[PDB]
């Protein structure tokens, strides 16, 4: 019998938000201007760190814990560029134009030409960030949506008990709908609003699919600044 | 690996 | 002003499917593809026909025509691979473990392990075309979900707001056909976070397969034709 | 581009 089924909405929400990670800082000082590989090298460490925290977030997750190890594994090898982006896109609603990567690390779209092909991803991280601002997305809609895109984007990607698995994430997934539906109750949109507003949402954790996808071609390319060990064998889940 | 460690770490 | 705004939703639905273009037959040539080079000439000189079809097929959905030239440009290049998969994806639902590329043109994984890396995206392809028969996807559906994949796939590459609201009113024509079906309100809500969901693995075997495609065309295994091409080069 | 054509048919 799993816990996740059992939480109401108000209870989802408050576990999710109990659970969220910390926002860590970077090895950023102006007085050093960096290079192409230096900003890859603040951008590899950070990243480095927050698997670390995410990984642990994970576990917090309700139903994650639920699933097989190797499954667990999948999860977040598919999902943990994605999680990152749409944290990095939380963190930069109040900053236009610029992607708040940590409290000491506020890049400009300029800035992010420092390295060759990283303006396009900058571009679409930007476009993502203004279309929160302009949802004025909640919080507790953003810890629904980010454990979303962990139960979701490896769910058709893995057996009679594989097949057992899958059925029990939907059942968690549907559940997160609802705590959503139940956040936009609360805030008083009609009937209407509620189902336009969680199809915003959803549609655009298709974006942030794209932009995982997109910057997870070019990561795998100028390891051929040196990686991280863990963030290794992140990428070589994508191949 | 690293995951699966970090994963079943206590 | 746009003239989707002012459909109501069985107006929609109805200029949806018949604006849904036609199901194409592959080359009739009967040797089973076991072959590279046969393989990805069917599909090529099958997805070059389809696309004719898609370009006309996206004039007629409400509000494509309402954009710039230069929009309709956009859309169309990064949604193209995915309103195609979500179309294989639709034909293939009532033949498990198959996917119908046309009527005269079924393959299995097997065959897909006759192309260097074509497996991978097969298995997820399948993977949503069985997820599609377990949800019992509809028609109606299907068609609110690919214009949906042309609209929103390339939102964030004044008409933004234009696509955004043109997605809201889809939005109200999937609930419309929940509500006309008789699913609950928390069923209705509860399908619609489902079929959007699904949209993201349609991204994602797209972003997988263009790999792929632009790396077998700087192979040349195939002679692809210059609007695939076009369509190709528009994915870096 | 061809698209650009294409799109304009009639
Ligand atoms: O997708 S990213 O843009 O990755 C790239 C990188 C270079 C190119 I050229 C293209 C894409 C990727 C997004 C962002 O820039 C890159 C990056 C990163 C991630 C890992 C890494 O090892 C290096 C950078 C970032 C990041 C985002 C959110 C975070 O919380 C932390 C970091
Ligand atoms: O992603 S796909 O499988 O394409 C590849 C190709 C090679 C490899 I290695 C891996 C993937 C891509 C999806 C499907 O198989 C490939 C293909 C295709 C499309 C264009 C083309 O020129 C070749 C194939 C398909 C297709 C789908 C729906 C259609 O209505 C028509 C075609």
């Amino acid at each position: 019998n799993s816990l996740a089924l059992s939480l109401t909405a108000d209870q989802m929400v408050s576990a999710l938000l109990d659970a969220e990670p910390p926002i860590l800082y970077s090895e950023y000082d102006p007085t050093r201007p960096f290079s192409e590989a230096s900003m890859m090298g603040l951008l590899t460490n950070l990243a480095d760190r927050e698997l670390v925290h995410m990984i642990n977030w994970a576990k917090r997750v309700p139903g994650f814990v639920d699933l097989t190890l190797h499954d667990q594994v999948h999860l977040l090898e598919c999902a943990w560029l994605e999680i990152l982006m749409i944290g990095l896109v939380w963190r930069s609603m109040e900053h236009p134009g610029k992607l708040l990567f940590a409290p000491n690390l506020l890049l400009d779209r300029n800035q992010g030409k420092c390295v060759e092909g990283m303006v396009e991803i900058f571009d679409m991280l930007l476009a993502t960030s203004s279309r929160f601002r302009m949802m004025n997305l909640q919080g507790e809609e953003f810890v629904c949506l980010k454990s979303i895109i962990l139960l979701n984007s490896g769910v058709y990607t893995f057996t009679l008990k594989s097949l057992e698995e899958k059925d029990h994430i939907h059942r968690v997934l549907d559940k997160i709908t609802d705590t959503l539906i139940h956040l936009m109750a609360k805030a008083g949109l009609t009937l209407q609003q509620q189902h336009q507003r969680l199809a915003q949402l959803l549609l655009i954790l298709s974006h942030i699919r794209h932009m995982s996808n997109k910057g997870m071609e070019h990561l795998y390319s100028m390891k051929c600044v040196p990686l991280s060990d863990l963030l290794l064998e992140m990428l070589d889940a994508h191949r | 690996k690293i995951l699966h460690r970090l994963l079943q770490d206590s």
